[PDB]
């Protein structure tokens, strides 16, 4: 490619019993028969060998007359498949694994004051690649620029978090509860309130993850 | 003729026999046919108006030798009748008359044969395929009509009418 | 009012045994097919709750809508869901069937399955996990086992209901 | 570089009354050789494509076009030279590329097709190639090739009854039409859109 | 639910164990709080039953047990409100408790004491899902809200404020009507000398 | 970004300054100015007042007026649009808006009866902020 | 989990059918339409008379 | 993943039933192990153009990656004698579907269908065309000489076996092996306190012994408390990276 | 070079015989014999 190679042959490691890493018991006689079976014709395509034989006359007359697909993968799927136990997760009363990382419901964060942390910058509705999120923004009469709008469609939204990744305060997030299944289209449009109390209610479990995410490269 | 419209497309008179004995026959040309159709060549290209003018009229006589078949499987005969749909659709031709690229036509009748032969094998939705058949300027006959703005508005001119009448939402 | 005598502890049982065995439609678009056929095997168990799949709408019980519906099969989902046997019930699973989605802003994508069937039920993920649509359909069964009977009629001086 | 390549020369050998012009880049592959052909040649050039020796064990592996009436630079407008192929889509109302893999000689073959002509003919290659049926259709429906001798001319991926070249920069992505349920008619019908915006 | 215990679990030290300190009716009931197997109620194992790691603010227990045949069925919970089968599903877990059971970290809420998260005074309470409900999420402007003609006046305000016209009767002086400005801002030059 | 290096290695604390109040056209976050000179060039050559100057030496000169003073003169919202950083911004335009979010058109203004052109930029039914162009005829670079 | 583990599932599963309310679609013979099903059903609840269990029982 | 799918509903439509509730199973871990790398179990979004979450990836996930090759043979095993040598399979599948080179030309045909065709192409394999470590392992590639559907089903579980061995391969490749004796009795010192004691996969020691300032930069400088880096993300968030005008064509 | 023989990649190289012998099957299949014995077997 963008180097050169004098020798493109890469030759078979050494085979000598002398050597360090020399490897017994890796040919075995009784498994590997290759030798008794590569030469037949009918691996190689449609021809068939230049003399017929016995042998195959008795393992044609096995398969025709005995039948052995009816025994043999019967006993063998039935019985030693149902001896394993079963791989049901009782999910009312257990959770499959989930990891810090996961990506569920949007929540909107707090400072440990209780001041917001989203300072309306606009970078999350601008990293959306499903254009989910709106933003509207005028300056609190205290002075702070925060937002008098922000509401994402979460039927349109793609659960991908580049919002989350874009935040530079860590105000957006995306939280553990996957839960949220909802019986009218108008319960999935959030607005400022309902991500605030996702958020509020959702706090302690996204600081934890959000804390060892932090430690990761430090 | 190995095509769709071939002589021997036709669906058997019986179970044996393609028509009455000492003879043979089907329709191809007023019902679908019995096998389907699994390509639609390129249209010879027409080297200038003429070619292009008739392919435009062997198209639209196509579609007229169709239409009672299409309004009877697709239950719209009530809404207009077969003449009807023969007007509004020349009513579409005539609104597409100013074309003078033979390619372009050749094109434009590649794909009125194409939408012919989804509307014929229930491939489209008669709601979705009368589109190209509803009158322009009159009443569906299928149901009532509000006779309400020409009333009130008799003798105003378009202008007029589509001045009292806004073009955008008025709360907002 | 002595008709609900027999009528009010009956709902039950014809409630109870709809709610035991709730009969999905077997009918997957896109990939919200591939993760509701993942909460179909052995991990997540709906024969646990007497869910199974038939593949002809004439025997199904639920519409399990779970992937894109573009503009050339509306009328195919409006005619599928017309020919199931009532009564019946709809589930909405996965982003482009909730809303538009990831192609709410195309030409040829149907902007919510809810434009051209009523939807009881909404599953909000692109992909929604296994977890939350095994949520989404004990939730729909609850509900519709407690649907027959939703305090509608008034009681009278006697305690009997309408 | 660090590779056996030699150009496809030979093909403009045999076609003595064409203009050769060839590219190699560091954005393909070292094996790729991309090269401008003329419309009124195509069908033969693909003929002799499909037979030739060193050529016959070729495959087509893509086909589309590109709408270059748009076509603009956006930074660094100073470093253009006379010997850019990007310099062939100004004032180019077409094109069009096909890509094809030779096991022989192990080689890319990307040929671009310039279409000047309004109503946007070229002969298609789909009898010489299988693969061209369903991606010509796709390229035809989604930006308004008219392809001639074709095999099969009906739409591959678009709706019934629609006519529309979506794929065109005039064409907004939104469209013109949205499905909804009407209930005077029990059935599905199309109308004017209004859409939201962000 | 007869037979939350089986014959063949009862006989088991477990049982007695837990019968004789828990009582009757908490042993029997943690067959239908729990309904995962026959063979697993209190506990895998056969000497004795598992401790719960936790308890709930609604009352729910939390236990972990390392001899369940399948790795994946190590953390279970066992709901206050058993009511019916198909009756108690997944929102009901809490914040802490939801990562703990999902196995995202190996930390639990404790109610007294050292904890691993954070107890701030502006957080909420875990509710379950409220759609169906009197209480789901309502849009400010949707018709469901009653207060939906502030949101929808304010939008519309925004870039188009309407001019309040006169109401009732009115001072004339010839044709021109005489109202009092609307301006909140003072016009200072005409009093400031 | 084009032209940068792409990276920091300084790793001190920066310095500070205190804000200025130049009226309600004008916010002042004076962190953020590169002593650039072309706000007291446009005041003193352009605007004609002489209120704008650089008082101090090294690094913590600082610039704007000496007293509390305000920034009052008719083409006073130009200076913001001299500014290359946030230094100087539209007091109006505070924090409600973002570039990559407004479709602009050209036209001419009517409230001078210089018909001044402008560009007007908008975020769907709303009217975000009007800007000047170029004519080298009327209003050269500049608005009122 | 119908019933207690599961114990019921074929009694709802037969309540449900009956619950179920078929329709005939057009086109079709309703006569044969429902006369075939009848006729099936008949036919299978004869099957019991052609058992053994025990030597002349 | 997608030959676990392909085989199971494969055998589905066929009419085998059970074996579709296996590779369901199996293909939940590895769902698992892209949850534990992005947080979402189909749709990563993992790859970046030029940018490597290397906080997501741990030495812990190597060693589950390992248990699930070693307990993937059996489940790839238990779906072999069921199918391989059944009567009815091989009835089913044998001389179904037949074509050779030409046609595998013709409608350009690639991957296992083109190994089944008989025609020796591999992407990662070819000399101009690799792409992403995969020309400096070790690994068999295979093809058939029938050109059916029984050729292509055993080379898809031929496939899935050699990917267990170039995952293998490439752990390895990240991994320590050798460690410090003491000079005398030639006995290992193994570490007390530092975190190669755990395990011997460590996942950052080709990138931090050869782009050493690349690594120490990334590792100490982000968008809290450097100026360039907050203006990178800023601009990288709100407009994109500016790509120079071209035109490329890259296949996998 | 980790797909032949005494490469040095490979990591278990030492005395694994009875390991290899558990994991793996001790004979080896011979064409015929199920056949007779169970078509001679039949018929007796
Ligand atoms: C037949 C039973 C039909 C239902 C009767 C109860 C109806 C009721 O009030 O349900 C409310 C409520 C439903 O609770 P569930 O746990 O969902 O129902 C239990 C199941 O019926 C499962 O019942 P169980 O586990 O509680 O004990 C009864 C069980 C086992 O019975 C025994 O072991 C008794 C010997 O009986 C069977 O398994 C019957 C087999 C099928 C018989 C079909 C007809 C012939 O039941 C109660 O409150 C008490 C039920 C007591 C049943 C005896
Ligand atoms: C439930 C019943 C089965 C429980 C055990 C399951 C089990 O371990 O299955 C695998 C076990 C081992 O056979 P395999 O896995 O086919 O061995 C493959 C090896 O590559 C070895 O290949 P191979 O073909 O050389 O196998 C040695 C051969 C040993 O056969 C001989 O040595 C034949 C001797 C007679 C030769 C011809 C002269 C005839 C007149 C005397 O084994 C057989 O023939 C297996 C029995 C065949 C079916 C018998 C059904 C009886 C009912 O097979 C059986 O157990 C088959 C059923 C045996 C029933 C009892 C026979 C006494
Ligand atoms: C009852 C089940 C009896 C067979 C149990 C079993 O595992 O048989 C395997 C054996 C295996 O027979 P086989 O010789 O066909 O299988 C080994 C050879 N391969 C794997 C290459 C196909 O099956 C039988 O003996 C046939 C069933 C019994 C017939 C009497
Ligand atoms: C006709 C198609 C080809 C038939 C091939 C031979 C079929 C052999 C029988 C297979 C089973 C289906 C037949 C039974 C059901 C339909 C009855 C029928 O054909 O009626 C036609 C006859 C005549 O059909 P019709 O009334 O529609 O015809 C009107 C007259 N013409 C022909 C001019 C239009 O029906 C009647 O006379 C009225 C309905 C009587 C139905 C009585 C039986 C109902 C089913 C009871 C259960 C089955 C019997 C008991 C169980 C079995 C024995 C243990
Ligand atoms: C199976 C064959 C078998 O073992 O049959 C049983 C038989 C002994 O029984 P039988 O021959 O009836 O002699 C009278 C005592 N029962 O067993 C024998 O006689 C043993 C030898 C049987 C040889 C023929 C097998 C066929
Ligand atoms: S990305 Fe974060 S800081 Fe920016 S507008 Fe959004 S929530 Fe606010
Ligand atoms: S997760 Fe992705 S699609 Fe969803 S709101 Fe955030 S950026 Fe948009
Ligand atoms: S909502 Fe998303 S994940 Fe679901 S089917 Fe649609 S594209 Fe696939
Ligand atoms: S324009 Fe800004 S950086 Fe330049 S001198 Fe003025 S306040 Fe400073
Ligand atoms: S946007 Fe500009 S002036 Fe504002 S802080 Fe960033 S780099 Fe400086």
């Amino acid at each position: 490619g963008y180097i050169q190679r004098s020798n493109i042959h890469e030759e078979a490691p050494n085979t000598s019993v002398e050597a360090k890493h020399h490897n017994k018991t890796f040919y075995d006689p009784i498994l590997d028969i290759d030798e008794d079976l590569k030469d037949d014709i009918r691996l190689y395509g449609r021809d068939k060998p230049d003399e017929l034989d016995f042998t195959d006359v008795w393992e044609s007359s096995y398969q025709n007359i005995i039948c052995p697909e009816y025994f043999y993968h019967f006993w063998f799927c039935g019985i030693v498949y149902s001896f394993e136990p079963e791989w049901t997760i009782n999910y009312p009363f257990e959770k499959g694994p989930l990891s810090p990382l996961f990506r569920g419901e949007h929540a909107l964060r707090r400072y440990p004051t209780g001041e917001e942390r989203c300072i309306a910058c606009k970078l999350c509705q601008s990293a959306c690649p499903a254009r989910a999120i709106t933003i509207e923004t005028e300056p609190r009469p205290d002075g702070s620029r925060r937002t008098v709008r922000y509401d994402i469609d979460m039927t349109k939204c793609i659960y991908c978090g580049f919002c989350q990744e874009a935040c530079p305060v860590d105000a957006i997030v995306e939280g553990p509860n996957y839960e949220q299944t909802a019986y009218l289209h108008e319960d999935l449009f959030y607005d400022k309130y309902k991500l605030l109390e996702n958020g509020d209610k959702w706090e302690p479990q996204i600081a934890r993850n959000i804390e060892y995410l932090i430690n990761q490269p430090l | 003729m190995n095509h769709y419209w071939g002589s021997s497309n036709t669906i058997p008179a019986s179970s044996t026999q393609n028509n009455n004995y000492f003879s043979g026959g089907g329709n191809n040309v007023t019902i679908r046919g019995n096998e389907i159709m699994e390509r639609l060549p390129s249209q010879t290209p027409s080297q200038n108006m003429v070619q292009a003018s008739m392919k435009t009229l062997r198209f639209y006589r196509k579609f007229c030798r169709l239409i009672p078949f299409i309004l009877r499987i697709h239950n719209i005969g009530t809404k207009f009748t077969a003449q009807q749909a023969m007007i509004n659709f020349g009513n579409y031709i005539r609104e597409r008359n100013h074309y003078r690229d033979p390619g372009l036509i050749d094109h434009r009748i590649q794909l009125g044969y194409e939408l012919l032969y989804e509307a014929e094998m229930h491939f489209s939705q008669h709601t979705i395929l009368m589109q190209y058949l509803s009158p322009y300027n009159t009443p569906l006959s299928d149901r009532g009509y509000s006779y309400l703005e020409k009333v009130k508005y008799g003798n105003k001119s378009k202008f007029l009418q589509g001045f009292y009448k806004g073009n955008k939402p008025t709360e907002f | 009012m002595r008709v609900d005598y027999i009528v009010t502890p009956i709902n039950a049982v014809v409630s109870w045994a709809r709610q035991g065995s709730f009969w999905p439609l077997t009918f997957g678009l896109a990939c919200c097919a591939v993760e509701m056929m993942h909460a179909t095997v052995s991990r997540y168990d709906f024969d646990r709750f007497g869910v199974i799949f038939r593949a002809t709408p004439r025997q199904a019980d639920l519409i399990l809508v779970a992937g894109t519906l573009t503009n050339k099969m509306a009328p195919g989902l409006r005619r599928l869901y017309e020919q199931t046997l009532d009564p019946k019930w709809v589930l909405s699973m996965g982003s482009c069937a909730n809303g538009g989605g990831y192609y709410h802003y195309s030409y040829s994508v149907v902007r919510g399955c809810n434009r051209i069937i009523p939807v009881d039920i909404y599953v909000p993920g692109c992909p929604p996990t296994a977890e939350a649509l095994m949520f989404g359909v004990l939730q729909l069964q609850k509900s519709l086992y407690r649907q027959i009977n939703e305090g509608e009629k008034k009681y009278n001086k006697k305690d009997l209901t309408y | 570089m660090q590779n056996k390549y030699m150009q496809p020369i030979q093909l403009f050998i045999v076609f003595e009354k064409l203009n050769s012009k060839m590219w190699i880049s560091k954005k393909l592959n070292s094996n790729h050789s991309i090269a401008l052909i003329p419309s009124n040649w195509f069908y033969s050039i693909n003929l002799f494509l499909k037979r030739e020796l060193l050529f016959s064990n070729i495959t087509l592996i893509e086909n589309s076009a590109i709408d270059t009436i748009s076509y603009n630079l956006e930074t660094n407008q100073n470093d253009l030279d006379k010997t850019n192929i990007e310099n062939y889509f100004f004032k180019n109302k077409m094109l069009v590329f096909y890509n094809y893999y030779n096991y022989f000689l192990k080689s890319k073959l990307t040929l671009f097709i310039i279409l000047n002509n309004l109503n946007k003919s070229i002969d298609s290659i789909d009898r010489i190639f299988a693969n061209a049926n369903w991606l010509e259709r796709e390229t035809s429906e989604m930006y308004g090739i008219n392809y001639k001798w074709k095999i099969d001319t009906r739409k591959l991926l678009l709706d019934y009854s629609k006519i529309e070249n979506p794929m065109l920069k005039e064409f907004q992505s939104e469209g013109t039409q949205d499905a909804f349920y009407n209930i005077f008619e029990n059935q599905v019908v199309v109308l004017k859109n209004e859409t939201v915006e962000l | 639910g007869l037979w939350s215990w089986t014959i063949n679990q009862m006989l088991t030290p477990k049982f007695w164990v837990h019968l004789r300190r828990e009582g009757f009716i908490k042993t029997w009931t943690r067959g239908h709080k729990a309904s995962r197997h026959a063979h697993y109620v209190g506990g895998n194992r056969t000497d004795g039953y598992t401790k719960q790691v936790g308890e709930d603010e609604f009352g729910n227990r939390y236990y972990e047990d390392f001899d369940v045949d399948h790795k994946n069925q190590r953390r279970w919970v066992e709901f206050s409100d058993y009511f019916m089968q198909m009756w108690s599903n997944g929102d009901k877990v809490p914040v802490g408790w939801h990562g703990w059971l999902s196995h995202q970290y190996d930390d639990f809420p404790t109610r007294t004491g050292n904890s691993a998260f954070v107890k701030h005074h502006y957080l909420k309470q875990h509710t379950a899902n409220l759609s169906n409900t009197p209480l789901n999420h309502v849009p400010q402007g949707a018709p469901q809200n009653l207060n939906r003609m502030r949101f929808i006046t304010a939008q519309r305000d925004r870039s188009r404020a309407p001019w309040q016209s006169p109401k009732g009767e009115g001072v004339f002086q010839g044709k021109k009507l005489i109202v009092a400005s609307n301006s909140p801002f003072i016009d200072d030059m005409s009093i400031r000398d | 970004s084009v032209y940068g290096y792409g990276i920091s290695r300084y790793n001190e604390y920066k310095r500070a300054v205190e804000d200025k109040n130049y009226g309600p056209l004008v916010a002042t976050s004076m962190n953020r100015c590169i002593h650039c000179t072309r706000c007291v060039r446009f005041a003193t050559q352009i605007a004609g007042v002489e209120d704008l100057g650089k008082t101090g030496r090294g690094k913590a000169a600082e610039i704007g007026t000496y007293v509390e003073k305000t920034f009052n003169t008719e083409l006073s919202g130009n200076v913001v649009d001299v500014c290359p950083v946030g230094a100087l911004t539209n007091a109006p335009y505070a924090f409600t808006s973002r570039p990559w979010e407004l479709k602009s058109f050209y036209t001419s203004d009517v409230f001078d009866t210089l018909g001044s052109a402008i560009q007007v930029d908008t975020r769907g039914p709303e009217i975000m902020r009007v800007l000047p162009r170029i004519h080298e005829e009327i209003n050269e670079e500049w608005i009122s | 989990y119908v019933g207690y583990r599961g114990r019921l599932q074929y009694i709802a599963d037969a309540l449900k059918l009956f619950i179920k309310g078929i329709v005939v679609p057009e086109g079709s013979n309703k006569f044969w339409f429902v006369a075939i099903p009848s006729a099936a059903g008949a036919i299978c609840y004869t099957f019991w008379i052609n058992s053994m269990w025990g030597p002349s029982v | 993943l997608n030959h676990l799918l392909a085989v199971a509903c494969h055998a589905l439509d066929v009419g085998s039933m059970s074996s579709v509730f296996w590779a369901f199973e199996e293909r939940e871990k590895l769902m698992e192990f892209y949850e534990r790398v992005c947080g979402a179990r189909m749709h990563a979004a993992f790859y970046r153009p030029n940018e490597v979450n290397l906080n997501a990836v741990s030495s812990f996930l190597m060693e589950d990656i390992l248990e699930f090759s070693r307990n993937f043979f059996t489940t790839l095993n238990e779906m072999h004698n069921v199918l391989t040598y059944n009567k009815i399979w091989k009835q089913r599948l044998i001389n179904i579907g037949t074509y050779s080179f030409q046609t595998c030309l013709d409608y350009g045909l690639t991957g296992v269908m083109a190994r089944s065709c008989g025609l020796k192409r591999d992407l990662r394999l070819s000399k101009t065309e690799t792409y992403a470590n995969y020309y400096y392992l070790n690994f068999r590639s295979y093809t058939g000489q029938h050109g059916d559907c029984y050729d292509r089903f055993l080379i898809r579980m031929n496939e899935m076996c050699e990917s267990l061995n170039i995952v293998n391969q490439s752990i390895n490749k990240i991994s320590k092996f050798n460690n410090i004796v003491s000079i005398n009795t030639k006995k290992n010192i193994l570490n007390k306190e530092n975190f190669n004691r755990q395990t011997t996969v460590l996942p950052h020691l080709v990138l931090s012994y050869l782009n050493k300032n690349d690594y120490n930069l990334k590792n100490t400088k982000n968008d809290y408390n450097s100026m360039e880096e907050l203006i990178t993300h800023f601009k990288y968030w709100s407009k994109g990276l500016k790509v120079e005008s071209g035109y490329t064509y890259q296949s996998v | 070079r980790a797909d032949m023989a005494h490469s040095p990649f490979h990591k278990a190289i030492h005395d694994l015989e009875d390991k290899r012998s558990k994991l793996f099957p001790d004979r080896r299949r011979i064409p015929g014999r199920k056949a007779k014995l169970l078509l001679a077997a039949s018929l007796l």
